[PDB]
């Protein structure tokens, strides 16, 4: 609760009690991140409660009542993962994931492939179960 | 390999191979249906009683292997793994209807002979061919999108139905036919020709025979049979509108960037916890790292939705306008760049 | 709030709670008006007339008691405030129906025992399950917004009902049959028959039997079949378009700026006619100012409709024209400085 | 103005006035066809008579005067204009019905009085009611629009109609009924079943009795009764999308300039034609101007047309391709501009 | 051009002149097999029998020159040439029909003289009409399109018929009706009788007579009516959609360019082969050329396909990603550009 | 009557007996509410009856006819206080209705809201009853 | 038939057998109408056969060969004139007819205008037959 | 197999492993063709088979595997042909060809143009038979 008001004070700098795309795109720039305005449009709309334009206290509050967990979740990550396995089993290589891990969509480095890969692939084997994953996570 | 391939071959066909597996088994399984409706009939049961026991045998036999076959073979996939695994796709209904199936043809023929056994288990078998559940699952989902007009229909035609019935159940509760027998003679007399009515049968046992009663059935059968009929045209133009919309999909390729994006955001709020980890790569900054990446979680699992959900007006416009912020946002940075130049 | 959420509990279902009351009375109501067909049932009514009269016994206190909580949960919402508020909810065609079933059952059982109020009661009760409308308010809306093709339907339908049915009385007027009686002895009973035939019923007590009538008859069945039941495939690709259009609205948080706009604008509007308020930061100026309200009050109202409104490709098209027409002046704009600078 | 004003009221109706006129003028056609209808009862005759006499003087009389007016009124637009006007609207076919059914009642009423005329002139009245065929000029409309599919329609179901009858008159040319009487004695009676079948009629005089007919007619049944109902769900989907896009047409204030334009241009070209005019305000450049004209006038009508049909992605698609080279094409300005000052 | 004018005239009708060459050639085929009714009548047989057989003479004379011309005028078109180009026509299902319904015809008045010939060839003679198949081919791409749903329709009511008609035959197996017959004396019987109710036909041969019976009937044809009439609302719902696109689609001056474009690149990629050809103006640098021109080649056939599938929201919001993505880096160039001067 | 010529001839400013967007633009700058030419384009829609692309006199006039009371009207504000009203009852809080008036949407002040709460909130309660509100205003 | 190739060589200028979207601009200048892009992509389209972008002889031809008097040309004339119609019937009043000519759409000017209302009120009367004015033209 | 690999990396001509758009229109502007950067992402767009943006080797293996003599390209060529061809039949005049390869669509040189017409007209007549030209190709 408490630490709730000193997330939303970090973000705001200014004092205003309200959180606009400018402010979140000066902490991302000073966090050194070197986001784009769709970017910050995008998070902002995902983030706004009502869609007036700003983030207010409230919104900030029921986004972190939104966690996860949820069934919904849990099966929009299968379903991903279901997408990049082939053969329609449940199993992926360890080479397969690295590589898309690495190159598509977002960008990852060595030591967080590792750490994914040492998370994922528990056992000495070239698979990796999605489903026990996802519920470990 | 070969595990997987026969799961494949046995459960999710693929190739002609497959196809004329499903074809011969089930051709077999309608051969002894029709086997079974022979001898049912009176005059043709002396010579198919054998003939449908050493069918029935072989037939059982077959399924018990195909079972068996399957059961071992379900373990490819990484959902079903050992014993509880095994038991998990076991519980699914079509790996229940055939356990069911097999043990009730295996004790009836132990038991045995006549029987409605071996007619109501062919009956009941004739379903098997159901894999995947390919068709029931999508019937599900299109009775489950329409649920609520579906509900409007079956309600407004069952008031229709009791109402129109009881009226016309008043109007010839005494009129006796040619016949010498009371064409109405009770509510559910009246019910079950209301029924038939309404389901526009018409197997003409039960008729109005007064003249309040034949302008009463007229008008509710004019104002009645439209809804009862609606639920073949809402079905049918429910499945047309999403055979066309499955047509007007986007391609497989422009979803893997939204699950790679997904995947990551999702990792790195799971490593979030953890204070020690690789993920520290760009107290309070802890916090602020959290959230924002709740945040880029967030923003991508709704643009995984969007991109797995056929293209939209709404996206359409939605994407028109950050294009356009972008580009308004760009020529004033432009223009506050030429007036400090001037 | 105990009574709001008494009436949330009892008129506008949320919770499994909800639910299975209102499943457990509609259930208990179908029970007592299959009970009374049986009793209707001539051989099932001394053992079945007691048990009636306990059943309606019971379930007449429980409505009773229903509708004086509703009555007395009524009052949360605003628009029913005091006696008259009062009265205009029991105005409301359900509550009517309500005070109706619960009058007749009490002076039924009063004057109680062979009545057919006992049975007419439960017929009409059996339409006490739909609350809040949500079923004949969707079927009013269908019908309202397809009225132009449902009036040209009934009206090709039974104009041709009207001439083929007299087309064939000229053809078997005097066609007597196997039975020794005139199947078509008036334009009554050929009327008639063309109401069943054209609602595709076929009892088959009418049949015609010259082969004029039977050629006659052919055509104008394939003819005319499909004008009769044309009204279902209308209504069921009604709903199925309404379906997917409701699937494809925008959300509800874009609704919210409208709306705050929209009464912005309309108590500016209110204020501008007092001429000492708050509303006039920023006699001719007061009347331009009232007038640019007024405009903006429209503007608005248009805002929200768009909006309310699921999004349509002439509203991308108006968006996408103020867009353009914002960048070109802006670009013009840009030009004409650097005309001048150079 | 009172011309035009009658006009209005007798032939487009606006007005509540107008409304119940209607209304009134069709429950009398109603009734008194009711009454015909009890006149052709035969226990019902002599009661009816005199008063059917009376209702059709007085209705042929009223019919007479308001041709007569509705003739006069008929004026008010400038396509009718003198006799040869009056003739033309004359010669529409509701104009012909009315004066067909008028001389056609005084006719049988100076003959007259036992006559099937008093009865057929009134199943021809009761058409009377379609004024400006807003309901026939639709009908025709949406079949013109999908005659293809409906002629597909009709030659399939007619085809497996004949191939199915001849079929199961095949197989029952000789099955003698319970009745002793043959049930398909020819192709004729074959081909009678056939279209009761196909319409799903069913009137049961016709059933096949051998083995081979019931399982011909089960097959063709399942695999005909659907096409045989098939015009009945395509004209329903055409009236629902009919009326989808009617509802998503643009406003009324969107075609004035197009129109406005069209009829400019049209003017032009027109007065091109003329070499001593006002036109000539901005030989080989009098062609030049013809044919620029020309172009201006191609142009203008094609504008016209896509503002009238409602809006498509193709007209969207268009618009922001020519609203993207307009951009393209001064951003290309702006830059040589530039490179030129550096 | 005689050759081709003939061949249009004879398999393309595009003039009135066509039009009633082969209306006039349906109602001679028409008239001939209505004689053919009137002699199959066992009254109306021999004075019917001479006209139809000259009139069959007649026929088959014709239709024996129709076919030889045909097969003249079928090498106007490039893909009939020679003997095997002839061969190659006439192995098209129309040219075999007409080939087996000429011999056919033949032999049958060469060996005539009763014979139910010369009903069967008139039976299938009347499908002669059907020429380009213009009516098939589009029936088989709408089932083609929607085999999905109509296979999941098709089977549920298969197993619904099956499973009902069982519990309707376990319900009244020994149900003696009023003229001492048994009702459902098998499960053959049982399942004529399912089929009829699902058919919604209702001849009334067969109705049930225990109580069960009759509520089992009751529940399943309310449950199972709606899916054996799916169909037809489903080939309904589609029909309207495909003429709906076809409406919506492009015009044909939109598909020159890109075919112009796939055959220039289909050019490049087959001259590429050759090493010394004219292809060469603008070893590695070889194999760099032809994987260019075969990029070409692709994107060529993309966009030709896209061009000739109607306009889609898809291919606008990729047009649109593609402008702004041409704009965006303009700007970028000229902010470079800008920077670079200051 | 009268004053409907003057008030179409105060938007003119130049006798040319037609308002443009750049007029009506020019007349609104000169009031001091500082608007947009989106804004500006979206106004004149409204107020165009043929759609030309410029206000009439007869159009003015026009305009001027249409006015509140209307059934529509009402019902469009009073579904709109229900969109804004949760709990799907009548009864909004003072201090909610006072948030959402100056926040979201339009931006009004201190003095305004003030007006609007004692025009709604007639009686001493914490609630306000929008159907009654309508129904004065 | 000879006039055509002097005509379309007089769009040309240029002697390349073609006439593009520029040199179509060019012409109209030099004549003095003071056109726009979109009015000449607009013109190009609609006598553009083929649509490959560009104007040709023979799409010069097939322009010429079609022409007016026809059916589809007449109806849509007579319902463009009905559209500015008002009660429906067939009658407009001359001062209205000259208003919506000189203001709404295309802007014509008093000499022009007062041939149009010559050539259509044939006699002394305020309205316009525009059935009878259609079928004179 | 070798050459793929010699063939892939001519396009790099950065040893990346991997192709984008900047250097595949290098290489196209080097090689003399001047293209346009629409043309470039629609070519990314057709041989990316992922769609993540770049071009990878085994999408440029796939795309090697993909190649003629396909039933679907073959009717491709077949109908567009057809479109080309008025009359409804086989057969156009070699003139036309000529005409619609060196005017509308790509254009094409008189060299070019002259070995199609060799290739397609074998036999010494003024029509061309496509059929029997996509058949020999
Ligand atoms: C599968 O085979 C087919 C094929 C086509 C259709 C179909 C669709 S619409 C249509 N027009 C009709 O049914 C209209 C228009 C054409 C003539 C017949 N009528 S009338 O009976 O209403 C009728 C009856 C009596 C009176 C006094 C007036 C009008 N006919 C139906 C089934
Ligand atoms: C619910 O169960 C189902 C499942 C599928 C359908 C369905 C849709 S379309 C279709 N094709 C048909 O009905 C077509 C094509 C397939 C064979 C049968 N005909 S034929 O009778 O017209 C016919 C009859 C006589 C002659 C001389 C020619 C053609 N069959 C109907 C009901
Ligand atoms: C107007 O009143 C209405 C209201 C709703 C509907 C409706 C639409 S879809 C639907 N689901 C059905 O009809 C499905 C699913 C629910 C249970 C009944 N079946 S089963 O008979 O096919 C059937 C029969 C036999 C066997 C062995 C398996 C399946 N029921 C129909 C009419
Ligand atoms: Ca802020
Ligand atoms: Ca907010
Ligand atoms: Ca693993
Ligand atoms: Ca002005
Ligand atoms: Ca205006
Ligand atoms: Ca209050
Ligand atoms: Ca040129
Ligand atoms: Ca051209
Ligand atoms: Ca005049
Ligand atoms: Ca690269
Ligand atoms: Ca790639
Ligand atoms: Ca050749």
């Amino acid at each position: 609760i408490a630490e709730f008001k000193e997330a939303f004070s970090l973000f705001d700098k200014d004092g205003d009690g309200t959180i606009t795309t400018k402010e979140l795109g000066t902490v991302m720039r000073s966090l050194g991140q070197n986001p784009t305005e769709a970017e910050l449009q995008d998070m902002i709309n995902e983030v706004d409660a009502d869609g007036n334009g700003t983030i207010d206290f409230p919104e900030f509050l029921t986004m972190m009542a939104r966690k996860m967990k949820d069934t919904d979740s849990e099966e929009e990550i299968r379903e991903a993962f279901r997408v990049f396995d082939k053969d329609g089993n449940g199993y992926i290589s360890a080479a397969e994931l690295r590589h898309v891990m690495t190159n598509l969509g977002e960008k990852l480095t060595d030591e967080e492939v590792d750490e994914m890969i040492r998370e994922a692939d528990i056992d000495g084997d070239g698979q990796v179960n999605y489903e026990e994953f996802v519920q470990m996570m | 390999n070969i595990q997987g391939r026969v799961y494949n071959f046995l459960e999710r066909p693929t190739g002609w191979k497959c196809f004329v597996y499903h074809f011969t088994v089930f051709l077999i399984v309608l051969i002894c249906l029709i086997f079974s409706v022979l001898s049912t009939i009176q005059q043709y049961n002396n010579l198919a009683t054998e003939t449908l026991f050493w069918m029935e045998i072989v037939l059982v036999v077959f399924f018990g292997a195909e079972y068996v076959v399957r059961l071992w073979s379900a373990g490819c996939r990484s959902k079903y793994v050992g014993v509880w695994g095994r038991l998990r796709f076991a519980r699914k209904p079509i790996s229940v209807i055939d356990l069911i199936v097999v043990v009730a043809s295996v004790i009836v023929l132990c038991v045995g002979s006549a029987i409605r056994g071996i007619r109501f288990l062919q009956i009941l078998r004739m379903l098997h061919v159901d894999r995947q559940g390919g068709t029931w699952r999508l019937l599900g989902s299109v009775v489950f999108i329409h649920r609520q007009e579906l509900i409007t229909t079956l309600y407004i035609g069952f008031l229709g139905l009791i109402f129109s019935s009881y009226f016309v159940y008043l109007a010839e509760k005494d009129a006796i036919d040619s016949s010498g027998e009371y064409q109405f003679g009770s509510y559910a007399d009246a019910l079950w020709w209301g029924v038939v009515t309404v389901t526009t049968i018409g197997y003409g046992d039960k008729v109005p025979q007064t003249w309040i009663g034949k302008t009463i059935a007229s008008c509710f059968s004019v104002f009645a049979i439209s809804f009862f009929a609606l639920p073949a045209g809402i079905l049918g133009s429910g499945f047309a509108l999403k055979v066309q919309q499955k047509q007007r999909q986007k391609h497989f390729n422009r979803q893997i960037p939204a699950a790679a994006s997904l995947i990551q955001t999702a990792w790195r709020c799971y490593a979030a916890e953890n204070p020690d980890s690789a993920t520290w790569k760009i107290e309070h900054h802890r916090a602020a790292i959290k959230v924002i990446r709740r945040m880029q979680y967030f923003v991508a699992k709704k643009k995984f939705q969007q991109a797995r959900k056929p293209y939209d007006v709404r996206d359409v416009i939605e994407q028109y306008s950050q294009g356009h912020l972008n580009l308004m946002v760009r020529i004033k940075e432009l223009q506050r760049r030429l007036d400090q130049s001037l």
